[PDB]
């Protein structure tokens, strides 16, 4: 979507973007599996299991 | 570009004739300053050509 | 049509001259017809017609019968615009003093009679009478009396005795006064009677008298008999939306004056008592004074609104309004603004301008160019054609833009580079594209900053935007020769990334033909970019007579530096691309390029560097993640260790082994010395982090950590932000400065906790507010600088003085701060400088000391150069090109006409926004003492006895590379002229700022703890006991001995009693006063002092400015002087220096002078041009004073011209003024 | 705000100082297309004529 | 797209007289009173003047000679 500048962190400490990106990548990776099991219509077992 | 009631008009009428040449006049703000100073007990004037 | 502006007193008849009528009824537009009323404040008959070429009655409408006063209304049908020129007057009934000539600090009417102000103010309020022209009676000519005093006084002398009360009295006193006879009497009172008290006001009263006569205007005019009114167009009553009318406060005040004058006349003819009429007279005076200047008597408020109405004088002065927001700065047509962005593809000379913006801007060009090419019938049709956005008009716009430079401006304009001319590049959208290389000069970011565009009109303004303001013409700043165009963040990072090498890159150590093959290796994906590969490269180097000779050979390099070599120009060698290529390296490479190949090559080199940088810095990955920050695994320990190091100090203070302010430092020192541990833990682990096997042998090299390359390249990340990034971030202190004994112990990666963030919040707030509220400070400083500078321009070819300031390197304490070569480069010699052997010539009398002579003098041991300066230059109302120097966007001599004053003021004002044991010799040489008295003692070694003592080092060259000061009673181990080893301790003893600073340095303010100076040589002596303070006598040697002084005993001394001490000696400690530095030393000593001090505050942080600029300010500070004798002559230095020297060329005796020291704000006060003074200074005062004197301004300068709207006498305007002024007055 | 897939990396200086480089996909899905509502009214009022 | 006038200044190096002279010449070509002395490669009068300066075939002195000639030219048409 967007391409920022890496040089924009190490001056103004502002490290919140760094970790917001990692946590958001993980939070979207979980949704990847949720959407896969929704599209593959596997069953209601794997849904709860995950 | 600011003052000179004649300057704006002359420059505009020249810009369309392909002639880029200004005819500077007298900034109207300065004539107004002359009024505001001369309306006081101060007499301001101009001399030779 | 004019070349002189004069200001004189307004006479009660010269007022009736302008006035086209007498406003009688205090009325306006009627109420129901909205038409002007007869003899009102808007009367068409008095002032002018309502409509254009139309009468108020409506009988004459045609433009035919113009000059005629229709007997119906008396309104001459003419241009309605004349209602702006139409003055008027009011026949005031009782005389009324002009407030300006009574309230200004040098109260004009006050010292016009030597009458104290508190007396005239009592006379005006009708609270006391005053005698006038007694002749021969019991009373004087000027004497006050009360009710009971005037009661039985007329009986004593009915005739020959007159005594009035109020404004009539003041006026008639000014009428019968002789400004001639009294003057002849005040001449002797200044002649015989000594005692400055007898000369305080007299020396300024004689001047007011003689000038009051020389001008011509009479003293009776100090009282306004007729009050002139302002044209109704300068105080409109115009209607508005909804029907409400919008008027000016000038109206309300005028209406008041008219009402009260009418009421007074009605009483005077109605036979009223005195208690009523004397109240009416005072109300009239109140209204008139509040009309001229509201805020000096009682601040008469307005009507329904509580806010005080604005008076006449208030419409002139102040940063707001006229003279400051009108005549110096106005809004302009043919302009715009927008949010600016990137634009790398653009060249260093072009900028992206949004299409629609260009359309709206060049509308007047578009219309004409369309009607010319047979595409639009007439101008109106072209308007509709562009209003419809027809396809053809886009190509027409592209034809009009073609080579038509535009101007871009960044909101705060510190230096001249704030406005730069670029070549338009039509672009889609609404954002303004800006070239990254110029972002430094503009000092702008892409976080939402906006810039303004300006379109030139005249062919001149289009040429000046190409040969003066164009981007590619401004490369090296005028403040300092360093280029203002240096690669920023991404560029330097890409280059540094290429110019790197690890050890084991894919295919390293091999050989290739050259750059072509190296790039064939990189792009293919077969070779790396950081390989240590050595290849062949042809490095051109024009040699031996100026003939280019390409010497090809092989060198050790990397695959990356060899590729970057394809951008490098011809003349430059390969040694410039053999390093890590940091920001501080790319910059100097570009600088050598500039002063080797010229302007034209340097430009294209910079553009190429930018493109290549951005590309490579992009494709290198070059990112940052959470794992990049390497928290030293030793952190935990390093923390807890120093965390327990205080547990002993705590008991040390709990028992009584150390007091509070004693164990405080015990915590502070262990914490400061422990922070280096945690800071260096990640540092030495991050400067050699990456570990790889060279061909199969484990080894560590310069780390490749993403965060670290950004530091070693200088791209963005500095060093401190790294210690904050991975380790804990230091200790903060409360606003008190009490550093807390509770440092931060957690880093930024782990995350701060609630408690720790509070102290960070205070630190943040202090930084934020201290930087935000500082804007106005730096702005104010540079503003006063430009106001002291402007008129100073480069006119004269050569002055003709050998004087020259004495340039010597700063060498101080340990090592040099700035070599002699810098403070002498590009300047001019004053006297022939020779080799270390006398009777030689290394350089002739005066010659441009460009790089060549710099190297030549650097070869020899000559560390002392005599360079001419602006502080000393024989020139009237200007400067000579030689004395200034050369520094500019070029290495050539300063041109004849550039206004060096403004550029210097900016050169100091822009860097303003950045500011807030024994001795151990290092180098080997010989001890060379300077100005020291010594004596042998028990130990046999030497000891200093003079407080001042310099410790130079005469090496095998004969120069000085060491300079240390040693206090009284020191331990010496060599002596003067003695050999030393590699760092021998020859000294030992028992030791027992910012922008507000430079402000004081310029203002010549007197120090808090001054230090007395000597006025002559000879043994000093004491004197009378302690009475109030103390005494001190001066004992000269041969000449007269009348000098002495009183120095308080509560202030310790330093000078030796029975010892010779030359003039200008340290009679005490403490700071020094520049005024006292001019008298006892001279004109060069004081400038050498101010420059050396002001340069230190800037030298602290990363600021560099050639001494030349500061010299110009110093020269402007001593433009005044005081005369010692009278001589054959009948103040300004230049004027008297020419006027008395022309008669001194004649056998007649000259008159001696003494330079005075005026601060930048006190020197900007006195100026030949009164208009330029009243522009920024206290207008109300300046005009009053320059009005009683009948002063006459011929403008001769910059600000005055921009006021009257004329070509400034500088640069392009200086050539026009040259051709005009030549035949002018000749 | 909105969820944007960010990636810290330079791109031909298109972001150079603090400028932001956005994909075309974003401006296509109308995920930042903010709606505005201006209010411009006309006023017929009695005049001198 | 005239970017740098370095060589143009070299002929008259004053940096201001350049502008005055080039403006006189640019007028001559724009406000119709003369013809170009260099092949006009779509270049504006502003740039063509600087190019004439560069070639060394136009300056203050040369134009002062030409105008002085036309001074007598205007008097040789009145008998
Ligand atoms: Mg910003
Ligand atoms: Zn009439
Ligand atoms: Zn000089």
């Amino acid at each position: 979507d967007i391409v920022l500048n890496p040089l924009g962190v190490p001056s103004r400490m502002n490290i919140g973007q760094i970790l917001e990106t990692h946590l958001g990548m993980a939070a979207k990776g979980i949704g990847d599996k949720i959407n896969a099991m929704l599209k593959q219509q596997q069953e209601v077992a794997k849904l709860r299991e995950f | 570009k600011s003052d000179d009631v004649n300057g704006r008009t002359k420059m505009y009428k020249n810009i369309v004739d392909g002639n880029h040449q200004m005819e500077p006049g007298m900034p109207e703000s300065f004539n107004v300053l002359l009024k505001e100073i001369r309306s006081l007990g101060i007499n301001i004037e101009l001399e030779d050509e | 049509e004019f070349d002189a502006i004069k200001i004189a007193l307004a006479s009660p008849d010269m007022i009736r001259s302008w006035s086209f009528g007498e406003v009688k009824k205090p009325e306006t537009i009627n109420y129901r017809t909205f038409k002007p009323e007869r003899d009102g404040l808007f009367c068409a008959r008095i002032f002018g017609p309502v409509k254009d070429y139309e009468c108020l009655c409506g009988k004459y409408k045609r433009l035919k019968h113009r000059g005629v006063i229709c007997e119906k209304c008396g309104v001459e049908v003419t241009q309605t615009k004349v209602r702006r020129e139409r003055m008027g007057h009011i026949e005031l009934a009782s005389p009324t003093a002009h407030i300006w000539f009574l309230k200004s600090l040098p109260s004009r009417i006050g010292l016009l009679l030597d009458m104290p102000l508190r007396d005239i103010e009592r006379v005006l309020y009708f609270e006391s009478y005053v005698v006038i022209e007694g002749g021969m009676t019991n009373l004087e000519r000027q004497q006050i009396l009360t009710e009971e005093q005037y009661l039985d006084a007329l009986e004593e002398f009915g005739d020959e005795f007159d005594a009035k009360m109020g404004a009539e009295a003041i006026q008639a006193l000014l009428k019968s006064m002789d400004l001639e006879q009294e003057c002849e009497q005040l001449r002797e009172e200044l002649n015989e009677t000594n005692s400055e008290t007898k000369r305080k006001k007299l020396t300024k009263r004689i001047k007011l008298l003689e000038a009051f006569v020389q001008s011509g205007n009479k003293p009776e005019w100090m009282i306004l008999t007729v009050l002139p009114v302002l044209p109704p167009d300068l105080r409109p009553l115009v209607p508005l939306d909804g029907g409400r009318f919008a008027t000016s406060d000038l109206n309300d005040l005028y209406r008041r004056v008219i009402n009260r004058n009418n009421r007074l006349k009605r009483l005077l003819d109605l036979a009223a008592p005195d208690i009523i009429v004397r109240n009416e007279k005072r109300m009239l005076q109140e209204a008139v004074d509040a009309l001229l200047d509201n805020g000096r008597r009682g601040r008469a408020i307005t009507g329904s609104n509580k806010r005080p109405l604005k008076s006449l004088a208030d419409m002139i002065k102040g940063k707001q309004g006229r003279f400051r927001q009108n005549l110096l700065g106005k809004r302009v047509d043919y302009s715009g603004r927008s949010v600016i962005t990137v634009g790398p593809y653009l060249r260093l000379h072009q900028c992206g301008l949004p299409k629609k913006m260009a359309l709206e801007l060049f509308k007047p060009f578009i219309y004409g160019k369309l009607e010319l090419r047979g595409l639009a019938t007439t101008i109106k049709a072209a308007k509709k054609m562009v209003e419809r956005e027809e396809a053809v008009v886009w190509d027409i716009l592209d034809e009009v833009i073609r080579e038509h430079p535009v101007l871009l401006n960044r909101a705060p304009t510190l230096h001249r580079l704030g406005i730069q001319a670029f070549e338009p590049v039509l672009i889609e959208g609404k954002a303004i594209q800006l070239h990254p290389l110029v972002c430094a000069a503009y000092n702008a970011d892409f976080d939402g900053d906006q810039m303004a565009v300006h379109v030139p009109l005249t062919l001149e303004a289009q040429l000046e935007a190409r040969a003066l303001m164009m981007s590619t013409n401004n490369i090296l700043s005028p403040a300092n020769g360093e280029p203002i165009i240096v690669p920023s963040q991404d560029v330097v990072l890409g280059l540094y990334y290429m110019t790197r090498d690890c050890v084991n890159a894919k295919g390293e150590g091999m050989v290739l033909t050259g750059p072509k093959e190296a790039e064939r290796l990189y792009r293919s994906g077969l070779a790396s970019l950081h390989a240590r590969v050595k290849v062949r490269i042809t490095e051109y180097e024009k040699d031996a007579n100026g003939e280019l000779v390409a010497k090809t050979s092989l060198k050790d390099t990397t695959v990356g530096r060899a590729i970057l070599w394809m951008i490098v120009p011809k003349g430059l060698p390969y040694s410039i691309v053999n390093q890590a290529l940091g920001k501080k390296a790319i910059s100097k490479m570009l600088n050598t390029c500039y002063r080797i190949l010229g302007l034209k090559p340097t430009v294209i080199f910079a553009d190429q560097i930018m493109y290549t940088g951005f590309a490579y810095a992009a494709r290198s990955g070059a990112s940052v993640g959470i794992d990049d920050m390497v928290i030293p695994e030793k952190k935990h320990e390093i923390i807890s260790e120093a965390e327990a190091e205080v547990a002993e100090i705590q008991e040390q203070f709990q028992s009584g082994l150390v007091t509070a302010g004693e164990r405080y430092n015990k915590v502070i020192d262990i914490w400061a010395a422990a922070n280096d541990r945690v800071s260096k833990a990640m540092m030495d682990n991050l400067q050699t982090e990456t570990v790889i096997n060279r061909d199969g042998q484990e080894e560590k090299q310069v780390s490749f950590n993403s965060i670290y390359m950004m530091a070693d390249s200088g791209a963005r990340g500095s060093a401190a932000q790294i210690r904050q990034l991975a380790g804990m971030r230091g200790l903060m202190a409360k606003p008190d400065g009490s550093i807390i004994e509770t440092p931060i112990t957690a880093n930024f990666r782990e995350g701060l906790n609630v408690l720790q963030y509070f102290i960070s919040t205070h630190g943040a707030r202090k930084g934020l507010a201290d930087t935000a509220l500082k804007t106005a400070n730096s702005g104010y400083l540079t503003r006063r600088l430009v106001d002291v500078a402007q008129d100073l321009v480069v006119t004269e070819d050569d002055c003709g003085t050998h004087e020259g300031i004495m340039m010597t390197p700063v060498i101080e304490g340990g090592d040099v701060k700035e070599p002699l070569r810098d403070r002498v480069l590009g300047r001019v010699t004053a006297e022939d400088v020779l080799k270390p052997g006398t009777a030689d010539i290394l350089v002739p009398r005066n010659t441009l000391l460009h790089e060549q002579w710099c190297d030549l003098l650097e070869e020899n041991s000559v560390d002392a150069v005599k360079v001419r300066s602006v502080v000393s230059c024989d020139t009237d109302f200007g400067v000579c090109a030689h004395c200034y120097g050369r520094d500019l966007a070029r290495g050539h001599i300063i041109n004849k006409g550039e206004a060096i004053g403004v550029i210097a003021a900016q050169s100091i004002g822009e860097p303003g926004t950045q500011l807030t044991s024994s001795i151990q010799v290092k180098n080997k040489g010989s001890i060379k003492l300077s100005n020291v008295k010594s004596v042998v003692n028990s130990s046999g070694k030497l000891v200093i006895t003079s407080r001042n003592t310099e410790l130079k080092l005469i090496d095998e060259f004969g120069r000085t590379k060491e300079s240390y000061k040693v206090p009284y009673g020191a331990v010496l181990a060599k002596g003067d002229g003695e050999q030393v080893a590699g760092g021998e301790t020859v000294a030992n003893w028992d030791p027992h700022g910012g922008l507000p600073r430079v402000a004081d340095l310029f203002e010549a303010r007197r120090p808090k703890e001054p230090a007395i100076l000597a006025e002559i040589s000879g043994i000093v002596s004491f004197g009378k006991e302690t009475k109030g303070k103390r005494r001190l006598v001066i004992t000269p040697v041969d000449g007269s001995d009348p000098y002495e002084e009183m120095i308080p005993k509560w202030r310790q001394l330093n000078v030796f009693e029975g010892e010779r001490v030359e003039r200008g000696d340290v009679i005490s400690d403490g700071p020094e006063a520049p005024h006292d530095i001019l008298r006892l030393r001279g004109v060069h000593a004081v400038t050498r002092y101010i420059v050396n001090e002001v340069q230190d505050v800037y030298r602290l942080q990363g600021v560099k400015i050639n001494d030349k600029h500061i010299e110009v300010i110093v020269r402007q500070m001593l433009r005044k002087a005081t005369i010692v004798n009278a001589g054959s002559s009948d103040v300004e230095y230049s004027r008297v220096k020419i006027a008395n020297r022309e008669l001194e060329a004649n056998g007649k005796v000259g008159a001696t002078y003494s330079r005075d020291l005026l601060g930048i704000t006190k020197a900007s006060l006195a100026t030949e041009s009164f208009i330029s003074a009243a522009s920024f200074q206290e207008t109300t005062r300046v005009l009053t004073e320059a009005a009683v004197a009948g002063k006459r301004d011929e403008l001769r300068g910059l600000k005055e011209n921009v006021i009257v709207g004329r070509l400034i006498p500088a640069g392009t305007g200086y050539a026009y003024h040259q051709d005009r002024m030549r035949r002018r007055a000749a | 705000g909105q969820n944007m897939r960010v990636a810290f990396m330079p791109w031909n200086g298109y972001n150079f100082e603090d400028s932001i480089l956005v994909s075309e996909r974003v401006v296509q899905e109308d995920r930042f297309t903010t709606i505005h509502i201006q209010e411009l009214a006309c006023v017929s009022r009695d005049t001198k004529l | 797209a005239r970017v740098t006038v370095q060589d143009a200044v070299e002929k008259i190096g004053n940096r201001f007289d350049l502008v005055l002279v080039a403006a006189r010449r640019a007028r001559q070509m724009q406000v119709g009173g003369k013809d170009p002395l260099v092949p006009e490669e779509n270049d504006k009068t502003t740039v063509i003047a600087l190019r004439e300066i560069e070639e060394g075939l136009i300056n203050n002195q040369i134009l002062d000679v030409r105008e002085r000639q036309e001074q007598q030219e205007q008097e040789a048409a009145e008998l």
